[PDB]
């Protein structure tokens, strides 16, 4: 029952994208507030040797100037769905003339997901972490392998996401600074990261909506880390 | 045994492995009551939170401004079904001008299920929908199980825990007609109360209705747009 | 086990059903190219010889693909058939585009390209022939072109494949010349080494195939040579193999 | 087949002329050889007798002297004898025989 | 069925009983009956005539005997007024009665643990969830 | 049982096929590319000669472009196809578009031709994880691996091949500024790289250099000899 | 054969069983007698999976309540890198640790020597999962 | 001997498609029987017409059908399938008419028949049609013939043949009867029919078992004898 | 080799198309059917014994023309041979639509084994179960091809497939003389049939084709009576 | 076993399983018969209520092919539909190329070659419902057709199709349908059809009936309620 998209099980289930989801324990541990002020996006690098380049691992991509993204599990596959969201929106901007709200935005990437035995494939063995700015305000959205896209105050994805997003329930509270919630996020990787926290070992992201710019920290991840 | 891996084959029994095993893809889904008065058809569905501090998710969809339903079964299939039919409405309001009789599309939904139920290349639509909307013959009350089968209701429930609405729903089943808007939404939240655990209540944020009435559009009521049907409500006996 | 599909990757990364294709060209006929400058041959071998075959093609196993280009064949029949009707179709094909000879790496690239394609799409069995290339071009002069059903070739002196591949390779290494490689020593070499990879003696003239290429006056006449001189080359080789029982 | 249980993995390939002679040298000692029967010649005419079927060949001469009521056996009682133990089963199909070019 | 071996001895007790069920004749009191779970390995010099005979069939119970099953097995336990047997039976399939007594019995003690007297529909669905041993999880991408 | 498919996803989210597709690098020839301040080398090792055949069929390192070469691993089988598709793709993007590739773009093309074909059944991955290296960046020198899987990653040095796991190990701890800083330096580093070979030869190591707005230059065996006897006595420094 | 002799002394344990309470464990429940499985014999089946995350901590605590361990070790973390792992795995890792804190001589297992007991009794045999292969996932 | 079998394109050891072989064995499921005798001048088929109820309308029970005004076909095998071979005959011979101007000869029919039946034996496409053809019609130049032609595609004229669960016995019934040669004029050919479905069946043959059908070069037209002139035949049989 | 026999796009571990191999067996297991080329011309034989005298002899022919100066002959799964023969012919009027001189007995037969071989080389369609000899006069030479269910075209100067071939190949050899001419090949290829047909050789049993000078052409049953006379 | 599985295999007796299946999938339905009048076509389809909860008129299965034709599938509903909305398809086609209504015999036939044409390949099933087809034509006659799932279509004076198939056609077969003007055989339908139907098993049912005729000038249209009633009293005044 668990060698296709197309069977079911005895007792209703889609034994295929059940281990899609399972891939996403397989990543990296990504954390997402979102607050008034605005939303940041924790993500730990798990870099596998020196040599590599850090900006080479992509784990925070930008969809827009507007909204950020979060990646846990795949890199093909979560490559494919970003290439997705960025034409998406970039084609939604040239027919309407306006931003995309990040809910959109999340609902065409999850459109490109639910295809994978609804076209006429595989699941796309990824997480995803959309926060961003928009009309309504600031909004996280979070999305899986089947397609189901929901928005999430605080969420936590990939490896130690039971951990992480326990530990975060207790701390997130509606009335968050960015300040705070950056704090909180990097309190609660460090907690749940196997290393010691450090510069090199993470990348931050926020967005506000009044700066859609520097969606990134870039040498400045040391002086937050440093008061920790 | 082995007849139950595709849907293309038969078992000896004469029953379809596969379907049956979609008929339970229902069941997963939280519950979902569907009623409607002489005057009013309005679904009330129980939305559920993946962590405490995640967001409801939605299970009432907007098809049309007519038509409207809520979902019960898989989110994927859930989606591509309410694509299909807000693309079906649109063609028929773009062609005929005239808002589609929801029997028309329920028959239609019927048809395309149908397809993958003896075609292989497809799984079943692993979805159930309560189809409410007001044509000109008056409200009405659908269910499309996932078998392609579809059936008029007058009331009805479908989800996780959702027998407990039905036999509520089948006792207060006479009086549903000569209901008001506020009575029949109170009766859909005391059978949704039914599904629920002892210990869990109806708040603002676990339950969405939605109405279709003779002047009213399929509207959404969510956070505090259901809180004018859910203040008088009765407390639950305990 | 892993060799279902031609497209099933092995746990230890081995494309099994390929390596079958490889392995099954030890059924294949026994070709070789000896080292030679100013020309070059192949060496094909026939099974079939009932007296009841008759023989109308004289190049059963022996192919020409381009004026310039001559290739053997090794592997199922109808494989081989399909693959050299490739072959001269590509040939011709960049002949019409470029009014040039298609210069020997680039037609074996065509087939190894088209052959490997065999080897990723699903549904398509690998091709299970290996196949000798000979030419000349105003690039490298004669080469001497190793095809493998893997869609993998190689530039090669002296190589031969089919039954006894590996006693053929070792012998052609044994007496290996580098530049002093005349067409009259790689003829007498090609005939010694088919003297004892072939398993009947005497090599008959009429189960043994000889097809040599040679730039002449700019034209690369590919040439077949018919019963009396394979008759007089194996004779050659006859008087030769007397001298040598001196020792005793 | 590891070492310290098998140090030497000795091979017996089947016999060269010059064995195949040897074989047709111990298996016909007894046997009452004529005058001119080139012991060599026979061996020449099976090229991979196994070894076994060398002693097969000077078993069956001898039988084709048996059914004669002899007692010496002749250079054509080994050659017509060679091709009786040492027999091949063709394939008796060239559509299969030329499945491979 | 039969195969100087250990089992030697039943087999002479096998033959004993075959001897007398060919020893008495019928039209007399002593009709005797056997059950066994599988056939297939019964010796079938044991179904022959003047032997056993009338092979009566036992099926699985269908949904309506699996609900009418279920509903005797819990005649003695307070079960509450409003419970769709037919539901469960639906819900209940490729289920021996032995198994529709277990629901019976499971929801009973699922009741206990949630400590209330009656037994609800849900207690009877949790039953048979927990008599496949299957433990039921709310799977996030249903919704 | 999870293994004989490539849209079949493990009950702990495993493509075991795709997986099955990185064992093929690690059984061919060991190739190390390393990103200098000026000069990029890259370098293969066990050319493992067969002593009959001519080596100039044989090429392992080839250049997608006129900036840009790749030396890759795995099977030539399909490495040849993806140099092919690569080239044809670089011309085509010179084409559609004035400026020429980058070697960024050419290693995101060849990371989604993979994709595509590990992303559906009845077509089998490409086996092989390919270098890209190039100085067609106009400035800052960048060095690529693709996989076989379709992820492409930037380092500033690699391994891949049989051997990968020790000339990556070896490479980090002498991989530093001083040692880049000079060009002659830098193709020494690939030196000592691929001088940890299967047998450490010696004479089957071919390195190609290619520097800024320059071509690509193949290392001679008399460039590359003088090279290695340099290295020889710089490392005769122990004694 | 001697089989149906215990196979007979099974049919009469059947016997027995269809105030007494009986038990039974198994972990192959697929090669039992279906009439032994029946619920007149056993009408419970008590199902011991794989236990989640914050059983595994759990289990990492009550294994680690004897060692001598730092007042500072991340169990919940610990927990984290043991997916798909039995009760008997963990209380070889906590072993583990302690083993690795002995070969070099401290007499307090620290936080990086229970990284490196997972690393050899839960990853190396786990899977394969090499480096070259894992640059998939991040 | 159930061999490979269930994949009709697989070839068993042997060499024998089991598959194909498995649809004659499917003709006889209907429990009826066709059989087909050439006259001198005319062709007759009789056929089983079994109604085992009185529910049935008889006039749709029929297992014979007109194809063309020229020629005839009786029908043994499963109903549908053989509804489906009636049809794309019909089809066949229309197209043959509108394609080359005259009506189709019988052996071309099945001919072109037998050709679609082939390929559904060798593309894994069809499930092939368990039913035989039995067709009759007065050609020009060659008179009365007959064809039985298989789901196989093997077809053959027959100076008689009969196909069903009693096709063995009715083909030995007519090796007796064609070899003691005699004139077989039109009343003999329908004798001869009638004897062989009564003798293999040893029936009585009450007026409604039977549906006969008659194509004579006088009036080269298929007809289906009324209930009255097959009484009347049966009785000159009696007599 | 044991489960790969199924597919004919799997090769087994030492290489064998063992499905091939079966479409052969099949070929083997057919009615036996001999040609043989002389100096004069090329003369096929079959036997057409159909299972009762209930069949008319006269309705399906064996032995059959492509063109004028091209006959076929097989022994196998005759609703085989019928789309065979159909190609064949639709490929033969293809060349000569084109290249407006009649097919070469060469280039006919590679044609013929080439459609033979796109039924080989994907699942879901079966080889062609039939082996053809196909004669041809063309050039001043006589030709006698045989193509295989594999495509594998040989140049039999004479052969026997189908049931008890190995004993029709042993007849030839022993009275098959290369300097013969058509008159006595006709006899050689009816008493090759000879040993392996059970039964009298009766006219509208054996069907002969000739291949001469003046083109292929099937023996009409008093020629064939002749020659049965003659040589009984 | 191993023949079963796929519809294009045939067993070792030589039988489509898959069809035989797709049979004994439409005895597991509630019974539905049909009686063909002097002029013209009755049916009576018995459509058991599954729950309260279901409005009157629900999951209908008495369907209307055409203007004249008439359908009364039995079997799995699913398929019922989609052989409605095939055949209604094929009529229009028939009726746009032709210019008249399809005859009865041709649209059964085409309709029993459409699902007959499903249960020849691995990637379909047959269909798993029965059905009966009626129409009236003064040029015609009335007609009925059983299309059964194998492909089969002949006449029947009058059939039954369900779960009391031999039960309906023993209390069938003692009607003259042959002289009796169906005014009174849709009386006699609900009588029959209420003797089939244990009241034991099932619990609750619903009568649907409709004819074709004379009587409803070709169509095929539901009775009118009034006849409706009274024939149900009819019926249940056969207790003793």
């Amino acid at each position: 029952y668990d060698r296709g998209v197309n069977t079911f099980s005895p007792e209703g289930r889609l034994f295929q994208v059940e281990y899609a989801i399972e891939a996403i324990k397989l990543g990296s541990t990504a954390i997402g507030i979102q607050t008034s002020e605005g939303v940041c996006l924790a993500v730990e690098k798990r870099i596998t040797s020196p040599l590599m380049e850090p900006s080479s691992i992509e784990k925070i991509v930008e969809i827009d100037a507007h909204i950020g993204c979060a990646m846990s599990g795949l890199i093909k596959d979560a490559k494919t769905l970003i290439d997705k969201a960025r034409v998406e929106t970039q084609n939604h901007w040239f027919t309407y003339n306006e931003t995309m709200t990040v809910e959109s935005v999340t609902q065409a990437v999850s459109n490109l997901a639910l295809q994978f035995g609804e076209e006429d494939s595989r699941p796309f063995g990824v997480a995803l972490l959309f926060g961003g700015v928009d009309e309504k305000g600031p909004q996280l959205f979070h999305m899986d392998p089947s397609g189901t896209f929901v928005q999430c105050d605080a969420r936590a994805i990939g490896s130690a996401s039971e951990g992480a997003q326990s530990s975060l329930q207790e701390v997130y509270h509606k009335s968050m600074t960015l300040k705070e919630a950056i704090k909180s996020s990097l309190i609660i990787l460090k907690q749940v990261m196997e290393e010691k926290l450090n510069a090199t070992n993470i990348e931050l992201a926020t967005v506000q909506p009044g700066q859609n710019f520097h969606m990134f920290t870039k040498e400045e991840l040391e002086e937050v880390i440093k008061d920790i | 045994n082995q007849y139950d891996n595709d849907v293309t084959v038969w078992s000896p029994q004469g029953r379809i492995h596969q379907i049956e095993y979609a008929m339970e893809a229902v069941k997963q889904g939280s519950a979902t009551v569907g009623l409607k008065s002489k005057t009013h058809a309005v679904l009330v569905a129980l939305k559920r939170a993946q962590s405490e501090l995640a967001a409801h998710q939605k299970k009432i969809l907007h098809v049309d401004n007519h038509i409207g339903i809520s979902i019960a079964g898989l989110t994927a299939d859930a989606r591509l079904l309410c694509n299909f039919m807000r693309q079906e409405c649109l063609d028929s309001r773009f062609v005929f001008d005239r808002p589609l009789p929801v029997s028309r599309l329920v028959s239609l939904i019927g048809s395309k299920t149908q397809i993958p139920t003896q075609r292989y290349g497809r799984r079943p639509y692993g979805v159930g929908l309560l189809i409410a909307g007001y044509d000109d013959m008056g409200p009405h009350i659908f269910q499309t199980c996932p078998s392609a089968n579809y059936f008029d209701c007058r009331a009805m429930s479908i989800g996780a825990r959702s027998q407990s609405a039905r036999t509520y729903l089948e006792r207060h089943m006479s009086e549903f007609m000569e209901c008001n808007l506020n009575e029949l939404v109170k009766h859909g939240l005391r059978a949704l109360r039914e599904t629920l655990p002892a210990e869990q209540d109806l708040t603002t944020k676990n339950v969405s209705i939605g109405i279709v009435g003779k002047d009213l559009e399929f509207t959404i009521y969510d956070d505090d747009d259901v809180s004018p049907f859910l203040e008088g409500l009765e407390e639950r006996p305990q | 086990r892993y060799d279902s599909r031609t497209t099933i990757f092995s746990p230890e990364g081995r494309l099994y059903q390929v390596e079958y294709a490889m392995e099954a060209i030890g059924h294949a006929g026994t070709c070789l190219g000896i080292l030679a400058n100013d020309g070059v041959l192949l060496a094909a071998e026939r099974r079939n010889i009932h007296k009841l075959l008759d023989e109308v093609f004289f190049s059963e196993k022996i192919y020409k693909l381009n004026e310039d280009m001559a290739c053997s064949v090794a592997g199922i029949t109808s494989d081989a058939n399909v693959l050299t009707n490739e072959l001269r179709l590509i040939a011709q094909r960049y002949l019409l585009q470029y009014q040039e000879p298609i210069p020997c790496e680039q037609l074996v690239t065509a087939l190894c390209d088209i052959k490997q394609a065999y080897t990723q799409f699903g549904g398509k069995r690998p091709f299970g022939v290996s196949l000798l290339y000979i030419g000349w071009d105003k690039h490298y002069g004669f080469q001497l072109y190793q095809s493998d059903p893997s869609g993998n070739y190689g530039g090669w002196k002296a190589t031969c494949i089919g039954n006894n591949s590996a006693a053929a390779v070792s012998m052609l290494k044994q007496d290996y010349k580098e530049g002093e490689m005349t067409l009259k020593s790689a003829l007498a070499l090609a005939i010694k080494v088919l003297n004892k990879t072939m398993d009947v003696s005497k090599l008959s003239a009429e189960k043994v195939e000889i097809a040599t290429l040679t730039r002449e006056n700019g034209k690369t006449v590919i040439r077949v040579l018919k019963q009396k001189e394979v008759e007089q080359l194996i004779k050659k080789h006859e008087e030769e193999e007397a001298k040598a029982e001196r020792e005793k | 087949l590891r070492p310290g249980r098998i140090d030497r993995k000795i091979e017996f390939p089947p016999p060269n002329e010059e064995a195949r002679l040897d074989i047709l040298k111990i298996h016909s000692r007894k046997m009452n050889l004529t005058r001119g029967i080139n012991l060599r010649k026979i061996a020449e005419l099976m090229p991979g007798a196994s070894g076994a079927e060398v002693k097969g060949v000077c078993t069956e001469a001898g039988m084709y002297a048996l059914r004669e009521r002899r007692v010496h056996v002749t250079q054509e009682d080994f050659e017509m004898a060679v091709a009786k133990v040492m027999q091949k089963d063709s394939e008796k199909n060239m559509s299969i025989k030329k499945l491979w070019k | 069925k039969r195969f100087k071996a250990g089992d030697r001895e039943v087999q002479r007790t096998m033959l004993e009983l075959l001897n007398q069920l060919d020893g008495f004749q019928p039209n007399t009191q002593v009709k005797v009956i056997a059950a066994t779970n599988r056939v297939d390995i019964l010796d079938p010099a044991l179904l022959r005539s003047g032997r056993l005979d009338r092979k009566i069939e036992f099926p699985m119970p269908n949904e309506e005997a699996r609900a009418r099953i279920m509903q005797i097995h819990s005649r003695k336990m307070n079960v509450s007024p409003d419970v769709n047997y037919e539901e469960l039976a639906r819900c209940t399939d490729d289920f021996n009665g032995a198994q529709c007594k277990a629901v019976c019995v499971e929801a009973g003690m699922i009741a206990l643990r949630r400590g209330a007297t009656e037994l609800t529909h849900e207690d009877y669905m949790e039953g048979i969830l927990e008599v496949q041993a299957k433990k039921k999880a709310n799977l996030q991408y249903y919704a | 049982s999870y293994d004989r498919a490539i849209t079949v996803f493990s009950p702990d989210g495993h493509l075991f096929q795709v997986e099955y597709a990185q064992e093929a690098v690690k059984k061919g020839s060991t190739a190390v590319g390393v990103r200098g301040r000026d000069i990029v080398v890259l370098g293969v090792e066990k050319k493992s000669v067969a002593k009959l055949q001519d080596e100039r069929t044989v090429r392992k390192i080839c250049a997608l472009d006129d900036n840009v070469c790749m030396a890759f691993a795995g099977l030539t089988a399909d490495a040849r196809i993806v140099i092919n598709r690569a080239r044809v793709e670089c011309q085509s993007h010179r084409l559609t578009v004035e400026d020429p590739v980058t070697v960024e773009y050419i290693t995101r093309y060849i990371a989604s031709l993979k994709q595509r074909y590990t992303q559906s059944n009845g077509r089998r991955p490409f086996g092989i994880s390919a270098l890209i290296v190039g100085f067609d960046f106009d400035g800052t020198p960048r060095l690529y691996q693709t996989d076989p899987s379709g992820t492409y990653h930037a380092w500033k040095a690699n391994a891949i091949g049989r051997g990968a796991k020790s000339v990556r190990e070896f490479l980090e701890k002498n991989y530093t500024d001083e040692a880049i800083e000079t060009d002659d330096l830098t193709i020494k580093l690939v030196i000592k790289a691929l001088l940890e070979v299967v047998q450490s030869g010696g004479k089957n190591i071919e390195l190609a250099v290619m520097r800024r707005d320059q071509s690509l230059k193949i290392l001679n065996p008399e460039e590359i000899e003088k090279y290695v006897a340099e290295i020889e006595k710089e490392k005769e420094e122990n004694e | 054969g001697g089989d149906n002799e215990v196979q007979r002394t099974m049919l009469e344990l059947i016997n027995q069983l269809d105030n007494i309470k009986v038990l039974m464990a198994t972990n192959r429940p697929d090669t039992l007698d279906p009439a032994l499985m029946r619920p007149g014999r056993l009408d419970r089946k008590i199902e011991f999976s794989l236990p989640d995350l914050e059983g595994r901590t759990h289990i990492f605590k009550i294994h680690a309540r004897s060692m001598s361990v730092e007042r500072d070790i991340r169990f919940e973390l610990l927990a984290r890198l043991c997916p798909n792992s039995t009760g008997a795995e963990i209380r070889s890792v906590c072993t583990e640790a302690g083993m690795f804190a002995i070969r070099a001589r401290r007499k307090i297992a620290t936080e990086k020597d229970f990284l490196e007991a997972v690393n050899k009794v839960i990853k190396s045999y786990a899977k394969f999962s090499a480096t070259p292969r894992y640059m998939t996932y991040n | 001997s159930a061999g490979f079998d269930r994949h009709i394109t697989i070839f068993s050891p042997e060499g024998r498609l089991y598959q194909v072989e498995y649809a004659f064995k499917a003709i006889n499921q209907g429990g009826l029987t066709s059989v087909a005798v050439r006259g001198k001048d005319c062709a007759v088929i009789v056929t089983q017409k079994k109604v085992p109820d009185k529910l049935l309308d008889s006039s749709t029970v029929t297992h014979l059908f007109k194809i063309t005004e020229n020629i005839g076909c009786v029908m043994t095998g499963m109903t549908a399938d053989s509804r489906s071979q009636v049809q794309r005959a019909r089809y066949e011979a229309a197209n043959w008419k509108y394609k080359y101007g005259y009506e189709i000869p019988v052996d071309m029919l099945c001919k072109r028949i037998a050709d679609i039946s082939q390929v559904y034996t060798q593309n894994a496409e069809m499930r092939p049609l368990g039913c035989c053809m039995i067709l009759i019609g007065i050609d020009e130049e060659q008179g009365p013939q007959v064809y039985k032609c298989d789901p196989a595609g093997y077809y053959c004229g027959f100076k008689a043949t009969a196909a069903g669960v009693k096709q063995t016995e009715s083909t030995s019934f007519l090796e007796k009867k064609v070899k003691k040669k005699f004139d077989w004029t039109f009343e003999q050919t329908v004798e001869t029919a009638i004897t062989c479905l009564s003798t293999v069946l040893s029936i009585d043959f009450k007026p409604s078992e039977i549906e006969v059908g008659v194509v004579t070069v006088e009036n080269p037209k298929f007809r289906i004898l009324t209930e009255a002139e097959i009484d009347a035949h049966l009785v000159a049989l009696a007599e | 080799e044991r489960g790969y026999s199924f597919s004919l796009t799997t090769f087994s571990p030492s290489g064998k198309l063992v499905q091939i191999e079966y479409a052969l067996a099949a070929v083997a297991g057919g009615a036996p059917s001999v040609g043989i080329k002389a100096a004069n011309g090329v003369v096929l034989a079959t036997e057409k014994k159909q299972k009762s005298i209930l069949y008319d002899e006269r309705s399906v022919h064996k032995v059959e023309p492509i063109t004028k100066h091209i006959g076929l002959v097989y022994s196998g799964m005759g609703p085989d041979y019928r789309v065979l023969v159909h190609r064949a012919r639709k490929l033969a009027q293809q060349y000569y639509l084109v290249y407006q001189e009649p097919i070469p007995t060469a280039q006919l037969v590679q044609r013929v084994a080439s459609v033979m071989q796109e039924y080989t080389q994907s699942g879901g369609v079966r080889p062609f179960g039939v082996s053809l000899l196909i004669c041809g006069w063309n050039e001043g030479r006589p030709y006698l091809f045989q193509s295989d269910p594999s495509g594998a075209y040989f140049a039999w100067k004479a052969t026997a497939m189908g049931k008890n071939y190995v004993n029709g190949k042993t007849f030839l050899e022993k009275r098959y003389n290369e300097d013969l001419e058509l008159e006595d090949a006709i006899h050689t290829a009816i008493l090759t049939l000879k040993e392996s047909f059970e039964g009298q050789m009766t006219e509208d049993n054996i069907e002969v084709g000739i291949c001469n000078e003046a083109g292929f052409r099937r023996l009409t049953p008093t020629e064939v009576k002749d020659y049965l006379a003659a040589i009984a | 076993t191993g023949y079963d599985l796929s519809a294009s295999t045939f067993s070792p007796d030589g039988r489509v399983f898959q069809v035989e299946y797709a049979m004994k999938a439409v005895e597991n339905s509630s019974t539905a018969i049909g009686i063909r009048c002097k002029d013209g076509v009755v049916f009576g389809v018995e459509k058991l209520v599954l729950s309260k909860l279901y409005e009157e008129g629900s999951n209908k299965r008495l369907f209307n092919v055409d203007r004249h034709v008439g359908m009364a599938v039995a079997g799995l509903l699913a398929d019922a539909r989609s052989l409605a909305d095939i055949a209604r398809e094929e009529a229009s086609n028939f009726r746009s190329n032709f210019g008249y209504n399809i005859p009865l015999k041709h649209l059964a036939d085409r309709v029993a070659m459409y699902v007959h044409a499903y249960t020849l390949y691995s990637a379909v099933r047959p269909f798993g419902c029965s059905f009966m087809l009626g129409s009236y034509s003064v040029n015609d006659g009335a007609q009925l057709y059983m299309i059964d799932p194998s492909g089969v279509s002949y006449g029947y004076w009058g059939c039954a199709i369900g779960k009391a198939r031999q039960a309906a056609k023993t209390e069938i077969e003692k009607l003259q349908m042959k002289e009796m003007t169906c005014r009174d055989i849709v009386k006699e339908v609900a009588k029959i059809i209420y003797i089939v139907h244990d009241e034991v098993k099932d619990k609750a049912f619903e009568l649907e009936l409709s004819w074709v005729g004379e009587l409803t000038n070709g169509r095929h249209e539901i009775v009118p309620k009034d006849i409706r009633e009274e024939a149900e009293k009819y019926a249940k005044e056969s207790l003793k």
